[PDB]
DNA sequence: GGTTGGTGTGGTTGG
């Protein structure tokens, strides 16, 4: 996260760290959507151009965290994965279309003040929140700047959703209905972006109708980080919800 | 269930430091 | 240190 600030304790209790078993390293963010399911970006798990192809036994998740690298005794919880599901139409060859994956935990996690699931939007929530100029919030432990670095605790920044024609005009990469973009315009006089290492983490919005946090997006891609005239791209959760529901129903 | 309602914020009637900025953006 | 920094009559938590 670029130009954000340190999270408060328990501010993002659905935030999940995806961690490679060996060598031990932070891969990506992710989010907790029930006691057994964790949502992330598909490219965190599968991206052949960078020789990445992780399965369940390569990985673990860490839930409840605030410090990036310290093991937070008696707070954080660590889960093995029973299974990984990548969207079958995830397009890594071109533009990361459908950059979404589900990970099923081997055992349900026990909730706490630090560990609690986010809501997924229904059709009505998505229609009313996902509008140009409304702000949501991104969180992560990724880079503080483009590299050409690492925070010591979870970072947060709030960013406005951007009009689709402005998103489309900002890049040559083909934008689809499975994506949206967020970030200030050059002249807007605020800054901030997600960055490398933030993929998989949630773009959330707080409903003014019921006071609940909804995950509208997943950090997916960008060109550089926090550049003027560029914006962060996010997987559109509601658009892929039939697939999320299909996998949780069937498995 | 109580998805989306944070134990240390909405459940205690406490606001975090920047959520008002999100609420204001809807105005 | 440790599945872990830099300091705790801990802390988002013991000894
Ligand atoms: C894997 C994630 O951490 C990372 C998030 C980047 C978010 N950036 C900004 N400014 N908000 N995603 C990536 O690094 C993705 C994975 C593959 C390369 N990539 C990119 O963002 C490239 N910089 C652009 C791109 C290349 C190929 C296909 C689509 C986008
Ligand atoms: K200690
Ligand atoms: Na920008």
């Amino acid at each position: 996260i670029v130009e954000g600030s340190d999270a408060e304790i328990g501010m993002s209790p659905w935030q999940v760290m995806l961690f490679r078993k060996s060598p031990q390293e932070l891969l990506c963010g992710a989010s907790l959507i029930s006691d057994r399911w964790v949502l992330t970006a598909a490219h965190c798990l599968l991206y052949p151009p960078w020789d990445k192809n992780f399965t369940e036994n390569d990985l673990l998740v860490r839930i409840g965290k605030h410090s990036r690298t310290r093991y937070e005794r008696n707070i954080e919880k660590i889960s093995m994965l029973e299974k990984i599901y990548i969207h079958p139409r995830y397009n890594w060859r071109e533009n990361l279309d459908r950059d979404i994956a589900l990970m099923k935990l081997k055992k349900p996690v026990a909730f706490s003040d630090y560990i609690h699931p986010v809501c997924l939007p229904d059709r009505e929530t998505a229609a009313s929140l996902l509008q140009a100029g409304y702000k949501g919030r991104v969180t992560g432990w990724g880079n503080l700047k483009e590299t050409w670095g690492q925070p010591s605790v979870l970072q947060v920044v709030n960013l406005p959703i951007v009009e689709r024609p402005v998103c489309k005009d900002s890049t040559r990469i083909r934008i689809t209905d499975n994506m949206f973009c967020a970030g200030y315009k050059p002249d807007e006089g605020k800054r901030g972006d997600a960055c490398e290492g933030d993929s998989g983490g949630p773009f959330v919005m707080k409903s003014p109708f019921n006071n609940r946090w909804y995950q509208m997006g997943i950090v997916s891609w960008g060109e550089g980080c926090d550049r003027d005239g560029k914006y962060g791209f996010y997987t559109h959760v509601f658009r892929l919800k039939k697939w999320i529901q299909k996998v949780i129903d069937q498995f | 269930a109580d998805c989306g309602l944070r134990p240390l914020f909405e459940k205690k009637s406490l606001e975090d430091k920047t959520e008002r900025e999100l609420l204001e953006s809807y105005i």
